């Protein structure tokens, strides 16, 4: 009886929040860029951060201000303190009484008055000024909330009797659901009233807190003169279950919304979203008497696209059906056939609009598996699309491939595992890939009824491969397209973007070709080779792209010597930069050959000498323009004895330098415990030659346990002026890195250092000297000295002499930070703590997140400005009551010393102060 | 072919229990600081789900209890109660034995009169 | 109809906090004076305080007018079968501020 | 304004109100209510 | 049809009303076609 | 005490309905006039 | 167990898992989440 | 075919108790 009472009882969960807060600022800069970075790269926790960490948009705690109640993001350029503070953002008044906001330090540059608006002289001269000061008037807030949770025992459903011509028994199937429900008192700030059914908040839908006054917030509170507060009670629930399965042994029928299914690639790659609402039936004949050892299986799908959706949507009156059948006659070779169809009904043929084909009918067969020591992967498809309209003129498009290679479990092809193995280690000829491709030009995700895909995933990386992990397009080979200059509006000149990149028009050409990658394992020797030619579907050599190559390695004792030859002959246009540095579209010929020798004495040390020679379009081509990466079979070898693996990808980042110019911390990464500067490569294949010693601390029997350094020298070829055939190895790069953690006593030291003396502009790094050093100390609590002190520390210096074609400017930075925590302070359970941080910078800047996956970074700019961010943060604690105080100042002067901080132009820095009293309480 | 077998079941004879064995045992950590006392009585092998009021009984065994020391808590599903309490030292002066009892209600009450006791 | 609570939620225990350090937690027990329950209908003097002053300004909301069917005779949320529906509110009063 | 005539011949619409005149907006002022009903296929989950 | 407790119901019906001549007035858009109705349902009763 | 707890306790009753439906017609006639009539005069149950 | 001791147990299990089972033991429970209170109130072979 | 439904109907048991029943192997 007690269990029955508990099953359907409410758990009452009240919550109380108590806290005092005051904050005064004049510019709202950011202070999270001063705090130490943890070994996982996260910044140390403080009581002043505004938050804002978003992985989707790349936002971090360092992209927003931390004072007042405002989280104003930092603004790049001069409007912000070069990414250090908030923008100036004048306000512009209009004649009709409307207003706009101008984001700049000079309103005169407001070159965007709308068509009919005229600046009315209402403010200073029609331009106002948005106040840069934010205030949080000191107050103590008590927040009270209450929720009612359920026992969570309603996770099952049992079927009931049904039927009209008959009556089912009932209680035959038990389904596990994922319903999470309870009672809430108040609505979240992000709730809304969805009046359209799209499931998303359209333009100002309802603001559910505004629909139910008194639900939450401060705008409305349903009160009582006696002091009572009333809040509406809502029933909140999530239903994560949309599929219901019936039947156990041979036959299982699943009914639900947005059914996800997969016949094969090129036909019903309809998982990762699903296609619509309906049912799927799966029949497994693995226990049949006569034929059950072949594991016969049948799948059948019926559904309506997107369920019910309004007209003008692609899935209105459109229904899909399909059936697949497969077996495994041999060890693992599964062979299957499948029929798929999608079409409009009489209500979709009329009043649907869009462009969905009147009918698509695809047939196919596939032969994936591993049977007799070899792995086969084949696929055939036929489309027969009915292109709506009136005449239609049904169009057919096939897609066939046959590959002898190893597919992973995620259906991506692993080209590093042979799958042939025609011998042992002494004589070990290994076939890695042997494939043919006949994808037609008109075969897209509509031809074979899928969600996405069947197009080059990169067009710059391996562009014959359609495999797209983002959209779940599991398909080995892609529908290639031909690229050409656009010339949309202007005539005579090709259209370009603002950055100068070309604008291309892509026409699908399909794909047809073959490719073999193999390697023969000798004894102390090993050899490998690859060949690959792909044309358009029609076979015209105007779209051919052939890559051939081969490598040979000899490794013995502690010496290894490799030699690689790579070619790329692309009559296919290809987009790339020329010698001058302007993007172009046109055929390419790349010839590379690299001989690199390595010696490993075994004491953790290593030495490496290399000579790599690129040759683009017949000229020596100081740097290849990424063309060699257009093929998916690169297959270089690796140094070391007994390492005869022919792994795909030309390891161009081997024994060469790094060209990074961005960093999370103020100093050039030498103060970031999540960045190993000695393992930073450029990943660009150069026409150069050089040597590089080093030392690894993770390798056992090393001189120093945790020590890594990467001293190295190199010389890079550069043409005579810009495009001359003649040239010389005049460029010179001398680089060095070091990293040493150690733990002397109770403290935990960490040293990092980097150097560079480049002579030319390699990828984006200018030509000049570049050095950096950083030290991090973190003492554990001392149990001998009174107060149990626990110290910290941080120092970082960065220097760079950027010799760019527009200046010879020096960009240096200096970051420091110290702090001591007293874990035993007078009264019991009393703690005190103080941390002082500082960051000075010459011509450097911060670039905030771009709103995409890219994050913000500190870089060098020629802005003649010196930033002087400083702050002190004192955190004391009684038993569990935390007093946090913080005072920070940001001043950005110029060479003269004008002190542009606090940009009202009064010669005063921006200042921020905060005081908080925090107290966490639980019921 | 619905192979069906119908079997009458026998009423058994061995019905020994299966769960927490009521075997009271534990320790106490009375810690004085600056005029306040923090007492932590971690017990194991107790009743699986029961309120366990514990206070300081003075000398006199019977004796009164300084009820300004009542530590209340309930047990888990194995029988683990963790009593915790803050009492001025001047109050607990002249106390003799920390007596743990059973709680009729979360408001306190002495269902049992000493299931376990430690000399202080 | 009203729904009262057991009244056993009269205590709070502090939790660990701090950024430069971390307090032990469960160190102080505070007695609060929160009286809460569930009501079905609103009183006559209830109002929607849209300014924060805590007092009824000139015709603020007349909370019975905001939630029709809460109380009174002006509005009654009914059903042809004879059922009467009244919104459920979580009423609470906090007398503790220190 | 619009009205609905329930008959197989709109010419027999002997009930134009006092001041209303048939505007030649449809075929000749008379439309035609579609007789086709559609329930687009969907799977519905209702929770209470 | 019905599997364990999942019921598949399908129905196709036709209504044609001709005159003596054979004008086939059904589906009264006057195109000589009968009225037609088709339905497909999948029903599943579940209990907590 | 258990009876006192049960006297003023809520019984939580959740309901879930799952079902797929599609229907296409051009005139919307009636089909219940085709089904057999039961001995009590009611028409046989159907899913349409 | 209803209100007069009318407990009606039901359940589906693939025969493959069942193999080597010798007796269906009925126990008491501590909650609807499985658990074991009594170790064999009623039982039968097969 | 390959699944086993088992209906143990018990009577004269304890008024409102839980009765977890399963299959104990030979041991
Ligand atoms: C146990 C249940 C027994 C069966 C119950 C009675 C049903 C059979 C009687 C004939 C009834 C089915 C006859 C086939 C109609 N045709 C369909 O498939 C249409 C497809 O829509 C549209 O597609 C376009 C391109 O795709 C075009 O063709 C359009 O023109 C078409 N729309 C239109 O204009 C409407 C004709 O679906 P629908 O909207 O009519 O949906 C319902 C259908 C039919 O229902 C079933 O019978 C399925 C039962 C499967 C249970 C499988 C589970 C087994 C469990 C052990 O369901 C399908 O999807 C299947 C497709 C037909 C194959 C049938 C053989 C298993
Ligand atoms: C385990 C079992 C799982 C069950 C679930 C899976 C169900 C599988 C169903 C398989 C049925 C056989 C398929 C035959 C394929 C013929 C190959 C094929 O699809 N033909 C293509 C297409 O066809 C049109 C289609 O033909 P269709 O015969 O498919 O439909 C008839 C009937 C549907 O009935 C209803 C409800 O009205 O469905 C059946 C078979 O019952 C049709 O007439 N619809 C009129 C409307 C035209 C637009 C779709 O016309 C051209 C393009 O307009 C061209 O592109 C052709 O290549
Ligand atoms: C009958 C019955 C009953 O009544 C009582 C009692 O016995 C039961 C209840 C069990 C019962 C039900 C039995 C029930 C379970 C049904 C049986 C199960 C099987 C599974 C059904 C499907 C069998 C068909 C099979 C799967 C098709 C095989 C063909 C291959 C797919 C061909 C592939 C070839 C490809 C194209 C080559 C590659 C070519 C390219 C170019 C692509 O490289
Ligand atoms: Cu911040
Ligand atoms: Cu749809
Ligand atoms: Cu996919
Ligand atoms: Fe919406
Ligand atoms: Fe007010």
């Amino acid at each position: 009886r007690i269990a029955a009472l508990e099953r359907n009882a409410f758990s009452v969960k009240p919550s109380l929040t108590i806290g005092y807060s005051v904050s005064r600022t004049s510019r709202n800069f950011d202070v999270d860029r001063l705090f130490p970075l943890n070994a996982d790269g996260t910044v140390a926790n403080n009581a002043f951060t505004s938050g804002g960490i978003d992985t989707d948009t790349g936002a971090q705690r360092r992209d927003f201000g931390d004072f007042g109640n405002a989280s104003d993001p930092v603004v790049a350029g001069a409007a912000g303190l070069y990414g250090f503070a908030d923008g100036v953002s004048y306000t512009v008044y209009f004649t009709d009484g409307s207003t706009a906001t101008f984001d700049g330090l000079n309103p005169a540059d407001y070159k965007v008055p709308t068509g009919k608006v005229i600046d009315t002289t209402k403010g200073r001269n029609g331009f106002g000024f948005n106040n840069l000061a934010r205030y949080k008037e000191g107050s103590t807030d008590i927040g009270i909330s209450l929720g009612f949770d359920t026992s969570g025992q309603f996770s099952q459903v049992t079927s009931g009797t049904g039927g009209s011509l008959f009556s089912t028994a009932g209680r035959l199937q038990v389904n596990q659901i994922d319903l999470n429900f309870g009672l809430v008192t108040g609505l979240p700030s992000d709730a809304y009233v969805d009046t359209n059914g799209n499931g998303k908040k359209d333009d100002g839908e309802a603001t559910g807190r505004g629909t139910y006054l008194g639900s939450g917030g401060t705008a409305a509170i349903l009160r009582d003169p006696a002091g009572n507060v009333y809040r509406p009670v809502f029933f909140r629930f999530k239903n994560a279950t949309t599929q219901f399965s019936v039947g156990n042994n041979p036959v299982i029928v699943t009914l639900g919304q947005q059914q996800k299914f997969y016949f094969s690639d090129y036909v019903f790659d309809n998982n990762y979203d699903g296609r619509g609402d309906g049912f799927t039936v799966t029949v497994d004949g693995s226990n049949v008497p006569v034929i059950g050892a072949w594991k016969p299986q049948i799948k059948g799908v019926y559904g309506s696209r997107s369920g019910l959706d309004g007209t003008a949507e692609a899935g209105y009156g459109v229904y899909y059906r399909g059936v697949r059948a497969q077996i495994t006659p041999v060890g693992t070779l599964t062979a299957g056939i499948h029929y798929a169809q999608e079409g409009r009904d009489m209500f979709g043929a009329a009043q649907n609009t869009t462009s969905t084909p009147s009918d698509v009918t695809t047939y196919g067969a596939d032969l994936h598996g591993k049977a007799f020591g070899v792995e086969l992967h084949s696929e055939y498809a036929t489309s027969r699309v009915r292109p709506n309209t009136a005449n239609a003129a049904v169009q057919t498009s096939n897609a066939f491939y046959a590959r002898v290679a190893t597919r992973k479990d995620n259906l991506a092809f692993d080209l590093n595992t042979p799958a042939a193995k025609f011998g042992n280690d002494t004589f070990g000829v290994s076939l890695y890939d042997l494939n043919y491709r006949k994808i037609d030009a008109g075969y897209n995700n509509v031809a074979g009824i899928s969600e996405y895909g069947y197009g080059s995933y990169s067009r710059t990386s391996a562009q014959n491969i359609a495999y797209n992990p983002d959209t779940g397009v599991t398909a080995p080979f892609a529908n290639l397209d031909r690229q050409a200059y656009t010339d949309a509006n202007n005539d005579g000149t090709s259209d370009r973007n603002a950055d100068g990149t070309v604008v291309a028009t892509n026409t699908k050409i399909g794909q047809m070709g073959f490719g073999v990658k193999a390697a023969a394992n000798l004894g102390p020797v090993a050899i490998g080779g690859y060949y690959d030619t792909s044309t358009g579907a029609n076979g015209d050599n105007a779209n051919r792209m052939t890559e051939a190559g081969g490598s040979a390695k000899v490794a013995y004792s502690i010496f290894s010597l490799r030699g690689t030859y790579n070619t790329l002959d692309s009559n296919r246009p290809q987009i790339y930069r020329d010698a001058a540095g302007t993007q172009i579209i046109g055929d390419a010929k790349v010839r590379r050959y690299a001989v690199q020798a390595d010696v490993t004495p075994g004491l953790g040390l290593f030495v490496g000498a290399y000579y790599r020679d690129v040759n683009v379009n017949g000229v020596r081509s100081t740097t290849d323009r990424g063309l060699l990466g257009r093929g998916y079979l690169a297959s270089s070898f690796e140094p070391g004895v007994g390492n005869n693996a022919y792994r795909t990808g030309l390891r161009c980042a081997d024994n060469n330098f790094g060209t990074g110019t961005r960093d999370i911390d103020g100093v050039g990464g030498v103060l970031n415990p999540a960045v190993n500067l000695d393992q930073s490569r450029t990943a660009t294949c150069f026409t150069s030659y050089g040597v590089e010693a080093g030392h690894a601390g993770d390798n056992a029997n090393a001189l120093v346990k945790d020590l890594f350094f990467r001293v190295g020298y190199s010389r890079v070829y550069v043409p005579t002026t810009a495009t001359a055939t003649t040239g010389d190895f005049s460029g010179s790069v001398t680089y060095g890195d070091a990293r040493y953690d150690r733990k002397v006593g109770v403290a935990n030291v960490r040293l990092a250092g980097s150097f560079s003396t480049t002579n030319t502009q390699l990828d984006s790094r200018p030509a000049g000297t570049r050095g950096a050093v950083g030290l991090i100390v973190r003492t554990d609590p001392l149990e001998n000295v009174p107060f149990r002190p626990q110290f910290n520390g941080q120092v970082g210096y960065y220097t760079a002499d950027n010799r760019v074609a527009a200046g010879n400017y020096n960009a240096n930075a200096t970051k420091y930070g110290a702090g001591v925590v007293l874990n035993d302070f007078l009264l019991p359970q009393t703690k005190i703590g103080v941390r002082y941080d500082g960051y000075m910078a010459q011509n450097r800047q911060y670039t905030p997140f771009d709103g995409d996956g890219t994050q913000g970074y500190f870089s060098d700019a020629n802005n003649n400005r010196r930033t002087n961010l400083n702050g002190v943060y004192v955190e004391g604690a009684y038993q569990d009551l935390i007093f946090s105080y913080g005072t920070y100042t940001l001043s950005q002067k110029d060479l003269n010393g004008v002190e542009y901080g606090s940009g009202i132009n009064n010669g005063q820095p921006a200042r921020g102060q905060t005081f908080k009293i925090s107290y966490k309480v639980n019921f | 072919g619905p192979t069906e077998g119908t079997y009458t079941l026998a009423p058994q004879a061995v019905v020994k229990p299966a769960g927490p064995v009521y075997a009271p045992a534990g320790t106490a950590k009375i810690s004085e600081t600056l005029g306040v006392t923090r007492t932590t009585i971690t017990l194991t092998g107790m009743a699986p789900y029961a309120i366990y009021v514990a206070h300081y009984h003075k000398m006199g065994s019977d004796g009164p209890a300084i009820m300004e020391s009542r530590m209340i808590a309930q047990a888990s599903a194995d029988g683990k109660v963790t009593l915790t309490g803050i009492v001025p030292t001047a109050l607990i002066r002249d106390a003799a034995y920390i007596n743990v009892h059973h709680g009729r209600d979360f408001s306190g009450a002495l269902a049992d009169s000493g299931v376990i006791c430690t000399p202080i």
